[PDB]
């Protein structure tokens, strides 16, 4: 990618995670799972339908176009006609494939600066009281239940509370 | 105690390109180009295309005896020409501006077939029963069948002057005929003048004709050749004829009405009993998408024709099972 | 049009 | 001890689309498309456009007596045409080759009026007095300014022979008519000959004309018809008319001078004390922008004309006043 | 925003920063203030400048474009004459909104990178001689006057400096 | 101990443009635009063009005297005309449907010359001998060398009927005359006829023409006119032509093959022992570039023809030597 | 650059490393180098050749188009010609320019990217064993050979091989 | 054209 | 094409 998540420090992606495109693996004394992200991904949704909403409205509707006759005569006039079709013809493909390409790359990128800037907040918000051990994961330095990891989610993690504990185990 | 942050995968096989990378695996992806018809020629907005089977246009507004005739009033969507019209201009010559009577026809959507001149009735004093092999029907030589050949009656082709009031609150199609005979002896045989004359005029239409005499080169087996006119004729407006020889009479013409987004073109499919908003020479599209690579003639509300092959569009994620 | 990927998104 | 790194808001409203998001809210934007006009037809680089008022094109150069008469010189930087013109042909026929003649005139920026066969002078043994009541003017029957009925005089009408030499170093256009009678009654009466001719040549121009007789629905109160014809005829070239009836000769003509970005536009507007450099039908536009909404039909140096409602490009950041 | 920083964890602008696009609040025993950071807003005033201009430069002058007129038995080539005049129409409209949206997107994420440069470029200064306090503020771990501020602002911090001193307070 | 991740750097000075700055120095980049082109008209795939040198279409198509005779048969990738032909049409008139013939042979690739009405042959008691100072060679007065002038012989011209049958299994392009005299004494003295025609006839082609007699501005000393006129004769089809007067009578005719890409240019420069794959009035062009500026006007596989002076793609880093 | 990286916190190019785009320079006691990564490398060359190829597929090739000859009386079909080519040559100038431009500052920020991806890479690599010294270089809390240089460049750094003795050094 | 949007910038 | 700005580089 180009802001170096995707295939990148998170090589892979969690098949396992279905019900989202961003999102959380959580791993405690009562159990693992995953977790979405609603935020960001309703988010990056709303974006991109926009997108492609708008690569549709783009396009007028193409009303009837039929082509036309000439006699032996009119040779100049057929070939003019002939030489509008296509040139209208050429440069509507190719606005149409420089079009799908520059946005997918977008779309790419976009994803990838998501991705990178939920692991940046979750790390503003666990600050010293947690390590990055790579592949985006974070040891505790702490015990976490289920609702710390809730806290963790939805962007209200308590660091004073913590803060002495992990201090503790930090040493 | 450990936390992740990642991303969504899953059996999606969808391909996209990129303009730094070719052929990408993504999660979710929507296709924009159209390539699906249905073969059929079907209704458009509920009104059925005029079909003309083995005539062409000429064919079909000459009145070519060896097409099945149709209805005196039809309402189209669109023109329907089979691609090996055989059946056309029967006997042989040109058929002057036919091209831009074709799109004049490009914006008509209903036509009412009547009598402008009633046969044996408007042409006294002449031969109304003229036929020819060129235009053979069952066997039999014939003619034309909106048009009727005026010849000699009794060795005399007296100087006829026939006129036709447009009170039909429509644009009325007149067609004629002019015929030129190879020799002067066919020429006194048929009208009794060597130095005939054709007059048409209306209020802004105002044409002469004078025969031309030669020996052309056989065309199916005709050494005489047939100029085919027509007009416009505006409502409330006359159209008078006025000939001593070689004119070929119009009989029946068209009351034309105007529409939009017709069209004609050139099928192979046949009509089904189906109704679409979008109609190709190969068959009805049906779909919401910008683009589509099926056909460049289109009738109705298409999606832009492109010469591409695929144009798919990433939502989703770079797909990594891994 | 939608992008009905997920079911709890909104419409 | 605290230092913060922040950036700029204020109270813009300014809203831009984007890809994916639309109706931004942002500090500083700039508008790209002009959609201001000022309703008036105005001078374009400091010269007057060419109003033609009650006139169209036809009526002014065959001089249509219902229009008031220009001065003999004029120079303009476009033409401008009233949508409802009553007075044009006011004689019924065909003005041939007329758009061509319209398309001529679009790069033309000056013409001179001037006499080129003087009434009486040029046609002796000839009437010039003929007049009819379709080109009325103030109640009494009149005919063009620019054109000349030759009549029978005293029960002949000889073999007209006169020609004319450019020398006014630039194209002189030059019209002429030819009248067709409604039976050859008229045609004796007013021409003597049943079998008359016209012929006008040049050195690249080479025309004849036969009258063609016969009864026509009436139009403007007249069964008879009259073509009009015209030609540019090249500097130190000469023209030469040749007739025995049925000719209305040329009376004055144009030299015209060639320029550029001149054109021909339909318009309301009336013309006011102002100048600009583009113009519209709907008015003037003073604009830097490259994109315009106002009308596609230019006369200058103009934006783009696009169907857009807004093209607003932003230069600042998402403004948030939180 | 795509690099996280506008509308991210930096929430909102300062209305009372009136004199640029980015800067600074300093808060110390003298008192507070704003201060824009005149480098990066003359860059990105420069390059924004220069978008515009090219955008309105690409744009050739549409010189003189009249309609035509055609008689009865001239409907195709006035159909055709519509159908260029017509396709030209779509294919520019396509391209100006197309190009506006674009450009649009790319300008926002370009005041995104701006506006986190400078705190990177900030940040990398201070190292460990102060503390991310979140919102895109530092906390010093000592005193700071308006000459300091200053030594900050234009590019010109000395760490070794305060390094014994925030070295005491941090402990 | 220390490591440092950095970039590359070199002496390249190659400048490109952004959206954002202008003239960027950068390590790598590629020049996408060609404006390269060597001056030389080339062989285009193998096979020389065709060049007509003093003529010009029309000169060559009729066989003016002034231009050096090509040989019978000639097969080409492109035409070229010099600027400066001031060899054509060497008689005055005008040449009907001129610009649509060579349209035609825009597409042709291939041209047989051949005798179709042998001179003393096909046109018995006729003199075939006519010659004018108009079409003047080394000194002395001649005549086209594909048409023939049939005169009066001894005090007669009689009714000629000739005709030809193609059997060159090709298009065969047949061209003629028709002679206008500025009186009706000269008519005399070479027709014997002041009521005279000629019939053109094919499967499909049918034209009648009438001398039309007036005195008329000299025209490289010729106050007569000459009106060339064509056709395409189609395979196994028969030309017939028949008059009784001023017809300028076919004498060699074109066999005609048809072909792809080719064109007609307008160019100064000579024939060079040379190939290429792309050319221009200008020159060759030898690239795979998809852009080009040197000319608008290619014949062959061409990159498309843009206004810019530069496309410098960047490929490399912002180069920093610093 | 948009990522900071180029032009940026490292000001300057290596006009020393003339075998790659992006690379490194070790020095110890055994000396001083430059040594290139083929990765990333050979990465951006793939995709940059990519995009070239593709600009050039897009357009397809100019086949003959010559220009026609009309007489005195066609003055209309003829202005009508030199519109539809003139407002051809105006779509495809504009669309060769715009095209270029946006690939070419695309192109400039990819490379920003992937020098800005190759630091963090590295930075990630070698955590509190080393310390940043700003201008994109790391100074070690540890002696490092040619092997151990090597064992960072490859991406295969042992984090618990130097922990003690740079956690020593750090004091 | 000139974006003036402060003062101090330069023409 | 191919862009041959280094030796190691595969074709
Ligand atoms: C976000 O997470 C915080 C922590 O889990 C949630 O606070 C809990 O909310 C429930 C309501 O279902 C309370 O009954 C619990 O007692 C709360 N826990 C604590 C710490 O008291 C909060 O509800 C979540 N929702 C949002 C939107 O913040
Ligand atoms: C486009 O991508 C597809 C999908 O990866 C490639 O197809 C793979 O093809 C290889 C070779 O046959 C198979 O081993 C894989 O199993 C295929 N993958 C899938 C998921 O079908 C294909 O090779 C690529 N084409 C190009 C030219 O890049
Ligand atoms: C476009 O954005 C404008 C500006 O925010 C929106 O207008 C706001 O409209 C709401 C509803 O009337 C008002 O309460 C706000 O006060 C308006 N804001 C301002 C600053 O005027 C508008 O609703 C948006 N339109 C769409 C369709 O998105
Ligand atoms: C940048 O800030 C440094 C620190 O404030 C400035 O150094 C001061 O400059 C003034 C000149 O007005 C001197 O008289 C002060 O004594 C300096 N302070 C120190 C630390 O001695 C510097 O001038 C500022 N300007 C630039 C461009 O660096
Ligand atoms: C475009 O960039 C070139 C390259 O930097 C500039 O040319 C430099 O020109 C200055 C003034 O003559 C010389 O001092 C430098 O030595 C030139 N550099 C090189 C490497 O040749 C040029 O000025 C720029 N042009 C514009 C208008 O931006
Ligand atoms: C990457 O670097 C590691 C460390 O230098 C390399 O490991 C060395 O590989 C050589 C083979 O030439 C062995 O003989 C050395 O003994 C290895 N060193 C160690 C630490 O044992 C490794 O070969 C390099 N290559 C890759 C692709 O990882
Ligand atoms: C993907 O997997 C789903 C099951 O979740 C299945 O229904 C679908 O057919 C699969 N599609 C492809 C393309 O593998
Ligand atoms: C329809 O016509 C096409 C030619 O356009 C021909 O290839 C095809 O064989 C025809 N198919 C049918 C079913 O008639
Ligand atoms: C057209 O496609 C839509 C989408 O499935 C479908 O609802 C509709 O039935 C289709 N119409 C016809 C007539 O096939
Ligand atoms: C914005 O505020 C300024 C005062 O600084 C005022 O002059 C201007 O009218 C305001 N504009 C809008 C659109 O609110
Ligand atoms: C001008 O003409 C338009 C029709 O084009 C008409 O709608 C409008 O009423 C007219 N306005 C004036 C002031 O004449
Ligand atoms: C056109 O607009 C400019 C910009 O304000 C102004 O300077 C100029 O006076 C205007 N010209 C006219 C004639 O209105
Ligand atoms: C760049 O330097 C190389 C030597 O490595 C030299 O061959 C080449 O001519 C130089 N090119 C320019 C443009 O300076
Ligand atoms: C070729 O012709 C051009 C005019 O198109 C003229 O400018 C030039 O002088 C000529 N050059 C040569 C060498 O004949
Ligand atoms: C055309 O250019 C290519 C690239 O150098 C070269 O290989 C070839 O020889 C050139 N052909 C001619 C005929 O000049």
């Amino acid at each position: 990618g180009l802001f170096g998540a995707i295939a990148g420090f998170i090589e892979g992606g969690w098949t396992g995670m279905i019900d989202g495109w961003y999102g959380y693996h959580h791993q405690n004394e009562q159990g693992s799972g995953y977790a979405a992200d609603q935020k960001s991904t309703q988010n990056a949704i709303n974006g991109i339908t926009n997108k492609v909403n708008t690569v549709i409205e783009k396009m007028n509707i193409q009303f009837t176009a039929v082509g036309k006759e000439f006699n032996k005569l009119e040779k100049r006039m057929e070939n003019l006609n002939k030489k509008v079709d296509d040139g209208f013809l050429d440069i509507w493909t190719y606005n149409a494939e420089l079009l799908v390409l520059l946005e997918n790359e977008r779309t790419l990128d976009f994803h990838d600066s998501n991705v990178k800037n939920l692991y940046e907040k979750v790390k503003s918000q666990l600050k010293n009281n947690a390590k990055e051990i790579g592949n985006g994961c974070f040891e505790f330095y702490h015990k976490c239940d289920n609702e710390c990891m809730e806290s963790v989610r939805n962007g209200t993690y308590d660091y004073p509370k913590y803060s002495e504990e992990s201090k503790l185990n930090r040493e | 105690d450990t936390i992740c942050i990642g991303y969504h995968a899953n059996n999606s096989t969808d391909t996209v390109d990129t303009v730094l990378e070719k052929n990408v695996t993504v999660t979710h992806s929507v296709n924009l180009l159209e390539d699906s018809h249905n073969g059929k020629l079907c209704r458009l907005k509920g009104i059925a295309p005029l079909q003309l089977g083995k005539c062409n246009i000429a064919g079909w507004l000459l009145g070519n005896p060896e097409c099945d005739p149709l209805l005196p009033v039809r309402s189209w969507s669109y023109i329907v020409e089979t691609p090996n019209s055989e059946n056309g201009i029967c006997y042989p010559g040109d058929f002057i501006d036919y091209e831009e009577l074709r799109e004049q026809l490009s914006s008509v959507s209903s036509f009412e077939r009547f009598e402008i001149f009633p046969k044996e009735s408007s042409w006294p004093n002449h031969n109304t029963n003229g036929v020819t092999a060129a235009c053979s029907h069952e066997g039999k030589s014939s003619f034309y069948r909106n048009l009727l050949w005026l010849t000699e009656k009794e060795g005399s082709y007296p100087k006829l002057k026939n006129s036709y009031v447009n009170k039909k609150g429509k644009e009325v199609l007149v067609l004629w005929g002019i015929h030129h005979p190879p020799n002067s002896k066919e020429q006194q045989n048929l009208y009794q003048n060597e130095n005939a004359y054709v007059s048409v005029v209306t209020s802004n239409y105002n044409r002469r004709f004078t025969p031309e005499i030669a020996e052309r080169p056989k065309v199916r087996d005709q050494a005489g050749r047939m100029n085919y006119y027509w007009t416009l004729l505006k409502p409330g407006d006359t159209i008078i004829f006025e000939a001593n020889g070689n004119l070929i009479a119009p009989m029946y013409a068209f009351a034309l009405s105007r529409g939009f987004g017709s069209g004609i073109i050139t099928s192979n499919a046949s009509m089904h009993e189906c109704n679409t908003k979008c109609q190709t020479p190969l068959g009805a599209i049906n779909s919401s998408l910008p683009y589509q690579n099926i056909h460049p003639v289109t009738i109705g509300e298409c999606p832009k024709y492109v010469r591409s092959a695929k144009l798919r569009m990433v939502t989703g994620l770079r797909n990594i099972p891994s | 049009x939608a992008l009905e990927y997920f079911e709890w998104l909104s419409a």
